């Protein structure tokens, strides 16, 4: 309702001894919001991605890359046709609303079971020796079963495991090679032996095998975020662009309020987002004009409010402490910010302190003992 | 004789800019003001001493 | 003696651009972390003096 | 085409003092007036590079261990060091990685390749048109499987050039983790005869390569009646990264002007 | 946490899965502003 | 245990739905048609 309400709120009391007494910070809030992404138009080709003819086996997962395009992630994560679409570092309904720097989808075909295998942290004979993802994966792992796609009575046998391997395979890690694998603590040379096998093995993936044994086709998308100029986005237009004003903006999913301005940081070429002391990003390059943008947050302080006692008056004082006067007038109540009370913005007494800029009380030219302190050698007092 | 005065607004430093953050900051009650207290407490005795 | 922060006044000018960069005063602040100033200034100590 | 260069002499291998070198922005934000402390995989300071060199006479271009990435660096004239093997058969029985800066474009591929035992490219020598020509590409023999592959957009880049001393320094940091293939590098204009320049320049990243191999070695290439020859003088240095602690220092400016190596 | 800085989390998670991240955040952050306050009423002793 | 007011609400949908009817769920049953609150007290019951 007014300062003195709010002091009764933040003491718990509903009467206030006198004082000067600290309240929840003014803070000015956004304007409006901006967003600015890169201004590329056409889609991500995600039909030559989940709607190519034949996928690769899994022991020979394709990797493509996803680049100078724009995503719609809902044309994938509402349709039924996915048995999993399980995400490891964002949540699916957040893929629009972001952007990402290079992204690689792995094509590849495994067993029903071995679904489970495809999620970071994970092992078993898929994870262990043709497929691991690292245990720092930020991406999503998307499967359906694809047995009226690629399944034959017979069995097709075009799409293999790797069962043998003399170690582990390392996160992202490719093994093409077709080197004779010794189970035997006999060595073996030539093509075959006892005990020594060819390290692939092809699945009987026929359409009348139970539900688990049949084809699962996979797409594991492994993006990285936030960090660096980005070449993937969501669906969302810019904004245009503006300065000197208190915003939401969002550069690349970098979604925050500040003000922004015209810095003369010089990034290098490689660098999107500079950071502050606290690893907070404090500049940006704007992804459609190539200029680096100084963000600073909102103006904002403590608030102070000096009172009589409850007993005496209920007129009070608001100190805006750490702030310049013309900032007071402009925290003009048109839009919205920390406190509601916008009643003492008349002013017509206002005072520039050391301290701050103090509103509800009168500067007068004769010195009195201090009495209720407001710092910097100033003090207020009720009288006459 | 005396040093800095600091008042620390503990809602802005734990939940800068987010109001999802300050929703679950209330859940630990009292703990954003007894900071406050004993912070005014210490800048109130640096002009005592 | 090299003070820091002593509370008298902050104003974007002296804050974003240049002095935004070299400044850990602007850091503290930015993250609800302010210095007060002390009820009697340099030049009343003097005078008590 | 392939061929056993034979016409050398013998010396002893030679190591040189990385005082302060191989140095990279370890990741792509901005900061300035700042000192940062951070752990990857950098160069020790004050370490025994390992030093190469083409000499009239010598021509030393063999394969050198890849063991948690290399820092690579060439002190140069005449654009005679062209590119770099990984792998880890080196005879497709596994994938490798091949990148070379031949006369016209770059060239960035991964196969299943068959290498030759000493891998090189070859110019054929002021031959009375005033112009040196490439005319040799002596480093594999079959690509079997190229699952990547990359080439510039064209260029011509020279052949020729005599003087006393290098004008170039070129560096470069090499790291395969997780997948990706990383590469940093730096260019530095020089006046230096025949050791590793004392100094302190941090490299910028440049290329980051999706591709999935193994890699336990590398091998550089050298620019040059199959034997018989003169190697145009150039020479080169290897070093091998550590998980090291690093303090470094960004100027007003943001660039990275100073480090501590914190062991 | 996901990440040191509160808006990343937000702009990355939904209510579910922010919660537990952000509620990281908010134990360290507030046992580093007890552990500050701590430290400086102990010095705040030995200047009175 | 005791309850103040209870409300079963009853309605069809396909198998693999059941899996949106719990609460911060998506997905076109969750978003168009049935929602729970983030703080819902109470148990989802389902069988073919
Ligand atoms: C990348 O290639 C590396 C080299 O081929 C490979 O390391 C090799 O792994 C094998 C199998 O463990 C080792 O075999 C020898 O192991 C010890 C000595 O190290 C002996 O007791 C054994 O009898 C056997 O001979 C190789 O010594 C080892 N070599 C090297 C240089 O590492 C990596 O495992 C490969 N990485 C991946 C991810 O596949
Ligand atoms: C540097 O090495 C390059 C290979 O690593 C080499 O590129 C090759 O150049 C020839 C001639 O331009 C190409 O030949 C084909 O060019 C087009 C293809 O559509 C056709 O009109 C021609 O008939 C012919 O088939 C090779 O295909 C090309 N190789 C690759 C992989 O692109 C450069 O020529 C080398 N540059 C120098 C200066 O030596
Ligand atoms: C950041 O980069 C800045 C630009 O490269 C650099 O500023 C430049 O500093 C030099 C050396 O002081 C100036 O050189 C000129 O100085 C005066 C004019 O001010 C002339 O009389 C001289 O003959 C000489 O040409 C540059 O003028 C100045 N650049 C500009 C456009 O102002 C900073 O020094 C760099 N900062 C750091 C920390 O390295
Ligand atoms: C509050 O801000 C105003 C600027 O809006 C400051 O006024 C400036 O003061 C300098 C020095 O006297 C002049 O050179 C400028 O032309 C003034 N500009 C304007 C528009 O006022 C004022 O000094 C600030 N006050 C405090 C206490 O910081
Ligand atoms: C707040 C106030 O009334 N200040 C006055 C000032 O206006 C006047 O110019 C001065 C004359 O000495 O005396 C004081
Ligand atoms: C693939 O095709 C199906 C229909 O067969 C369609 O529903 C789906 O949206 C397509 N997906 C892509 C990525 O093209
Ligand atoms: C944005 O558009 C301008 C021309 O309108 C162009 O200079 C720029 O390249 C575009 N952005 C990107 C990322 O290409
Ligand atoms: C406050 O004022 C009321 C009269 O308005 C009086 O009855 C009461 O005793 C006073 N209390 C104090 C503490 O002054
Ligand atoms: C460098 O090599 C020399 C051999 O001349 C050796 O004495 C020295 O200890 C080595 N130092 C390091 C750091 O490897
Ligand atoms: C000079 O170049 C031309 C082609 O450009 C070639 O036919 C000729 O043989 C060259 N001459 C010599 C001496 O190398």
């Amino acid at each position: 309702l007014d300062p003195l309400s709010e002091t009764k709120c933040t003491l718990k009391s509903f009467t206030v001894e006198k004082g000067i007494y600290q309240t929840s910070n003014f803070r000015v809030q956004p304007t409006e919001s901006i967003v600015r992404f890169p201004n590329i138009t056409n889609l991500c080709p995600f039909g030559e991605v989940f709607n190519a003819t034949r996928f690769a086996s899994v022991y020979a997962w394709n990797r493509k890359r996803i680049s100078n395009c724009v995503a719609d992630y809902s044309v994938l994560y509402n349709s039924a046709s996915f048995s999993t679409f399980k995400c490891y570092g964002v949540s699916p309904t957040k893929l629009n609303d972001l952007c990402f720097t290079n992204v690689y989808a792995d094509s590849f075909v495994i067993r029903g079971d071995e679904v489970r295998q495809i999620a970071p942290g994970q092992t078993g004979k898929i994870a262990d020796y043709n497929y691991k993802l690292p245990d720092d994966f930020t991406g999503c792992v998307i499967a359906w079963n694809s047995n009226n796609l690629d399944s034959k009575v017979g069995g097709n046998y075009n799409y293999l495991y790797r069962l043998f391997r003399k170690s582990n395979l390392k996160p992202f890690e490719r093994d093409i090679s077709t080197e004779i694998y010794q189970a035997g603590s006999t060595p073996c040379n030539g093509v075959e032996g006892f005990n020594c096998y060819f390290p692939l093995q092809s699945y009987g993936f026929q359409p009348t095998n139970g539900v688990g044994y049949q084809p699962y086709r996979v797409v594991v998308l492994s993006f990285e975020l936030l960090h660096a100029p980005a070449t993937v986005c969501g669906p969302k237009k810019s904004t245009n662009l503006v300065k000197n004003k208190c915003v939401n903006f969002n550069f690349n999913g970098l979604t925050g309020t500040g003000v922004l301005t015209e810095s003369n940081k010089k990034f290098l070429p490689f660098q999107q987002f500079g950071r502050d002391i606290a690893d907070t990003t404090d500049a940006v390059r704007d992804p459609q004009t190539l200029e680096i943008l100084d963000i600073t947050p909102c103006s904002f302080g403590g608030v102070s409010v000096i009172t009589p006692g409850t007993n005496t008056s209920n007129q009070v004082a608001v100190l805006y402490q750490g702030v310049n006067c013309t900032e007071v007038p402009v925290a003009i109540h048109a839009d919205q910010l920390t406190p509601t009370w916008r009643v003492y913005s008349t002013g017509s007494n206002v005072f520039q302190t050391r301290a701050g800029c103090l509103i509800g009380a009168e500067h007068v030219n004769n010195s009195y003992e201090c009495d209720i302190p407001i710092g910097a050698g100033i003090c207020a007092s009720y009288q006459t | 004789v005396s040093m800095t005065k600091t008042s620390v607004d503990c809602t802005m430093y734990i939940c800068g800019d987010s109001t999802e953050c300050s929703n679950l900051l209330l859940q630990y009650g009292s703990f954003c003001t007894q900071l406050n207290r004993a912070l005014t407490g210490i800048a109130v005795e640096q002009d005592k001493n | 003696v090299t003070l820091a922060d002593a509370g008298f006044i902050k104003q974007y000018g002296d804050c974003l651009g240049d002095i935004a960069a070299r400044d850990l005063i602007c850091a503290q602040k930015f993250n609800g972390l302010t210095v007060l100033p002390p009820l009697l200034t340099d030049e009343m100590i003097a005078q008590y003096t | 085409q392939c061929v056993n260069l034979t016409t050398r002499t013998q010396l002893p291998p030679a190591y040189t003092n990385s005082f302060t070198r191989g140095v990279y922005y370890p990741d792509k934000v901005f900061r300035s007036s700042v000192l940062h402390s951070t752990q990857d995989l950098f160069l020790p300071f004050f370490s025994n590079v390992t030093w190469f060199h083409a000499i009239h006479k010598r021509f030393d271009n063999p394969v050198l261990p890849f063991n948690d990435g290399v820092y690579f660096a060439s002190t140069e004239k005449s654009n005679i060091i062209r590119g770099w093997i990984f792998g880890t058969t080196l005879d497709s029985k596994t994938q490798s990685l091949l990148i070379v800066n031949n006369a016209t474009n770059v060239v960035i591929k991964v196969c299943e390749f068959q290498f030759c035992n000493d891998p090189f490219l070859g110019v054929y020598y002021h031959k009375n048109n005033k112009s040196w020509m490439e005319s040799e590409f002596r480093v594999y023999s079959s690509a079997n499987n190229c699952t990547f592959e990359y080439v510039s957009q064209p260029f011509l880049m020279d052949l020729e050039g005599k003087q006393g001393n290098f004008k170039n320094l070129r560096e470069f940091v090499f790291k395969n983790i997780d997948g990706y293939f990383k590469i940093y590098s730096k260019h530095t204009p020089i006046n230096l005869v025949r050791d590793l320049p004392q100094g302190f320049s941090a490299l910028e990243p440049l290329v980051d390569l999706p591709i999935g191999i193994n890699i336990t070695r590398f091998q550089t290439l050298l620019a040059l009646s199959s034997s018989g020859w003169t190697a145009g003088a150039a020479a080169y240095y290897v070093g091998y990264l550590q998980p090291r602690t690093f303090l470094l220092k960004y100027n007003e400016n943001g660039t990275i002007t100073d480090a501590v190596d914190c062991a | 946490a996901i990440s040191s800085v509160l808006n990343d989390i937000l702009s990355r998670l939904d209510k579910v899965e922010a919660e537990v991240q952000i509620d990281r955040l908010i134990t360290g952050r507030l046992q580093s502003l007890q552990t500050y306050v701590t430290q400086q009423l102990i010095r705040a002793a030995e200047i009175r």
